[PDB]
C-alpha cells in the first residue's frame, strides 16, 4: 500500500463558516480520544506599544474562570472530565485547546467557547498573575536561546511591532489594567479572526452545530466582519551584540527576512534548511551525518549544537540560522555555517535537493502525529494559508523542487544581502558586522 | 532603475563585477586619454611641435 | 530582563529610502548596494588605469 496512497486516503479537512465570521474545521479520524481548541489571529504583533504584553497576561487569564464558572468550577468540571485545557500566545497567532474524550466534543466547545467570550478577569486574580507573569520572565530570561530569538527580532526588525517580545515590558506587566485586559479581548478575539478546529473521533457536522451554539457572535455593521491588515514590518541588515564573558557558552543567531506564509519559496527554503539541517552533541550520527556543517561540526568541535530555521509570518519572515558554542570556536563555526549558505546559492547538488526533500517529508507527516499536532496544522493552516494543504499536496510541491531551484530561491533570500545578527555570551571572537556581511558572497 | 540594474547585472555577481572594471578601464581610458591630452592641448594652442609642425614638414623644397 | 532591551533610533543615520519602519526596506536594496558597489567598481577602474 505505497506511501503515495496512503496520502490520497487520508480523509479530507472539512471546514464550514457561520454567519458571525467563525471557521469551523476538523479532519475525523476513529479516534475515541481527540482533540479541539480556538486559534485565534491574535498575538504580540497586534499590540501597540501601551499594551505590550496583553495576550499573554489574557493568556493567564484565560484559564483561571469565566463569569459562569469561576475558578474552582472551571478547573473541577474540567479536571473532573479527563480534560487537558492548555494554550499559547506568540507574535502573531494566539491558541486556546482541550484535549478530550471524542464523547465530550460538544461540551468542550461550550467550554471554549465560554473561555474566549465570558472571561472572568476577576481583578483580584489579575493582580497575583501580574506577580507570576514577573516571575516566569525572570526564569525565560535565563533562556539563552529564547533571549537570543527575541534580540533577533528586536534589531532584526527593530524599529516595528514584530520587534517585541510576546510576554511585553517588564512596565507593562506592572501596570496593565483590567480594563487593558479587557479591550484586548474585545478587540481581537473576534469571530473573522478565530478558528475552531478539532481532530479525532467526531463528526464535522456535531462539530459545527456545537459550534452555532454557543459561537453565537453577532455582526451588525461591516467593520466587525472585517479582518484588519497589519502595517508592514521593515526588515534592517544589522546586529545586537549582548555580552556577557560570565556565560558558559554564547549564542549566535543570523538570519535574512522570510517571504511569508503564502509565498510558495518557502517549500524550496524548506528543503534547503533540511540540507543544511541541525546538530547535537548527542547525535549519535557523529562524523557521518550527512549535514556538511554537522560534520564539520564533529570534525572540528565548532558547537554545542547548531539549527536552521525559517520563520514565516503573515507578510515577512525571518530564515537563519542559531548556533551554541564555546568562546573560542564561535568564528571557525560561523566560518563554516556562512560556507555552507554560500554553498546552497552556488553548489546545491540533485543528490542533496534528494536527501533533503524525504528527510522533510519526514517531518512533515510528524507535524501531524496525533490530534493535537493535526488540530495545530488545521488551526495555523486556515489562519495563515487560508485553507489547508493536504500532505498530498505538499508532497506535490515538494516533489517539484531541486538542485536548480533551491539555489536560485536561496541565492534569492540569501547572496549579497545585509543579514540580522544576535549574539549572547562570551561573544569577543566572533566578530565585525562588516566581516560577516562579506561572508554573504562568493562561496 | 540603473542602480538596480546595474547591482542586479554587474556588482552582485563577483565575476560580471570583474569583468565590467576590465571593460570599464577599457572605455574610461580611451575617454580620459583622449580629453586630457585635449585639454593639455588647447591649453597650450600654436605652442606644440604638433602646431609649428607645418612650417618645415614637407612645407619647403 | 531582555524584554526591556530595544534597539535604540538610527534615524539620524538611516539612508533616506529604509528610513519608514513601515516599507520593506527591500525595495531599496538593489540601489543602496548598487550604488555602493558602483563607488567602489569605480574606485577598481580609476586604480586599474
Ligand atoms: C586596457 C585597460 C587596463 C586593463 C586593466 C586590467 C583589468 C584588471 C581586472 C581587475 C578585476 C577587479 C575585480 C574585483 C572584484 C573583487 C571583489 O570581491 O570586490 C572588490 C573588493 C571589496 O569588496 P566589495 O567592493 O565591498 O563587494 C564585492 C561585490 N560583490 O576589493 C576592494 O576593496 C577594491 C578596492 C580597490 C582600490 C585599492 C587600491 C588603490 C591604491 C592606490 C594607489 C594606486 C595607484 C598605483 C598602482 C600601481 C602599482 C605599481
Amino acid at each position: 500500500a505505497t506511501y503515495a496512497q496512503t496520502l490520497q486516503n487520508i480523509p479530507e479537512t472539512n471546514v464550514t463558516t457561520l454567519d458571525n465570521g467563525l471557521r469551523v474545521a476538523s479532519e475525523e479520524s476513529s479516534q475515541p480520544t481527540c482533540t479541539v481548541g480556538v486559534w485565534i489571529g491574535a498575538g504580540s504583533r497586534y499590540e501597540n506599544e501601551k499594551n505590550n504584553g496583553a495576550g499573554y497576561f489574557v493568556e493567564h487569564l484565560a484559564f483561571k474562570g469565566t463569569k459562569k464558572r469561576p475558578c474552582a468550577a472551571f478547573e473541577k468540571e474540567v479536571e473532573s472530565m479527563g480534560a487537558h485545557f492548555n494554550g499559547y500566545t506568540s507574535r502573531e497567532q494566539t491558541a486556546f485547546y482541550i484535549k478530550a474524550l471524542s464523547k465530550d466534543m460538544p461540551k468542550v466547545v461550550e467550554l471554549l467557547a465560554d473561555v474566549v467570550q465570558n472571561c472572568a478577569l476577576e481583578e483580584s486574580q489579575i493582580e497575583k498573575e501580574r506577580g507570576v507573569i514577573l516571575q516566569e520572565l525572570k526564569e525565560m530570561d535565563n533562556d539563552m536561546t529564547n533571549v537570543t530569538f527575541d534580540y533577533l527580532h528586536a534589531t532584526a526588525f527593530q524599529g516595528t511591532a514584530l520587534a517585541r517580545t510576546v510576554e511585553g515590558t517588564t512596565e507593562n506587566i506592572k501596570h496593565l489594567t483590567r480594563a487593558d485586559l479587557a479591550s484586548y479581548i474585545d478587540t481581537h478575539f473576534k469571530a473573522p479572526r478565530m478558528v475552531l478546529a478539532a481532530a479525532g473521533g467526531i463528526s464535522h457536522k456535531e462539530l459545527v452545530d456545537a459550534a452555532r451554539q454557543h459561537f453565537s457572535g453577532v455582526s451588525f455593521t461591516y467593520k466587525e466582519d472585517a479582518v484588519p491588515i497589519l502595517p508592514r514590518c521593515r526588515f534592517t541588515g544589522s546586529e545586537i551584540r549582548a555580552r556577557d564573558d560570565a556565560l558558559p557558552v554564547a549564542h549566535v543567531a543570523l538570519a535574512v527576512e522570510g517571504p511569508g506564509w503564502a509565498d510558495p519559496d518557502n517549500v524550496v527554503l524548506h528543503v534547503a534548511n533540511a540540507i543544511i539541517g541541525r546538530y547535537d552533541r548527542t547525535f549519535g550520527g557523529g562524523k557521518h551525518l550527512s549535514s556538511r556543517l554537522a560534520a564539520l561540526a564533529v570534525e572540528h568541535k565548532l558547537c554545542h549544537s547548531f539549527q536552521t530555521f525559517n520563520t514565516s509570518y503573515s507578510d515577512t519572515g525571518l530564515f537563519g540560522f542559531h548556533f551554541v558554542a564555546d568562546p573560542l570556536s564561535i568564528d571557525d563555526m560561523m566560518f563554516c555555517a556562512q560556507g555552507e549558505w554560500m554553498r546552497l546559492c552556488t553548489s546545491t547538488t540533485e543528490s542533496e535537493v534528494k536527501r533533503a526533500k524525504n528527510h522533510l517529508r519526514s517531518a512533515m507527516v510528524a507535524q501531524l502525529d496525533g490530534t493535537t499536532p493535526v488540530c495545530e496544522t488545521i488551526g495555523s493552516h486556515l489562519l495563515n494559508y487560508g485553507r489547508r494543504i493536504s500532505l498530498e499536496e505538499w508532497d506535490s510541491r515538494i516533489s517539484a523542487v531541486d538542485a536548480r531551484m533551491v539555489r536560485d530561491v536561496c541565492s534569492k533570500y540569501i547572496y549579497d544581502k545585509c543579514p540580522a545578527l544576535a549574539a549572547v555570551g562570551p561573544i569577543e571572537q566572533l566578530l565585525d558586522y562588516n566581516r560577516i556581511r562579506s561572508g554573504m558572497y562568493w562561496i | 532603475a540603473l542602480l538596480r540594474q546595474a547591482y542586479s547585472a554587474l556588482f552582485r555577481r563577483t565575476s560580471t563585477f570583474a569583468l565590467t572594471v576590465v571593460l570599464g578601464a577599457v572605455l574610461f581610458e580611451r575617454a580620459f586619454d583622449q580629453g586630457a591630452d585635449a585639454i593639455f592641448e588647447h591649453l597650450n594652442e600654436g605652442k606644440l611641435w604638433k602646431h609649428i609642425k607645418h612650417k618645415y614638414e614637407a612645407s619647403e623644397e | 530582563v531582555h524584554n526591556d532591551v530595544t534597539v535604540p533610533d538610527f534615524s539620524a543615520y538611516r539612508r533616506e529610502d529604509v528610513m519608514d519602519a513601515t516599507t520593506s526596506s527591500q525595495t531599496s536594496s538593489e540601489d543602496r548596494k548598487g550604488f555602493s558597489y558602483l563607488v567602489t567598481a569605480t574606485a577598481c577602474v580609476a586604480t586599474a588605469y
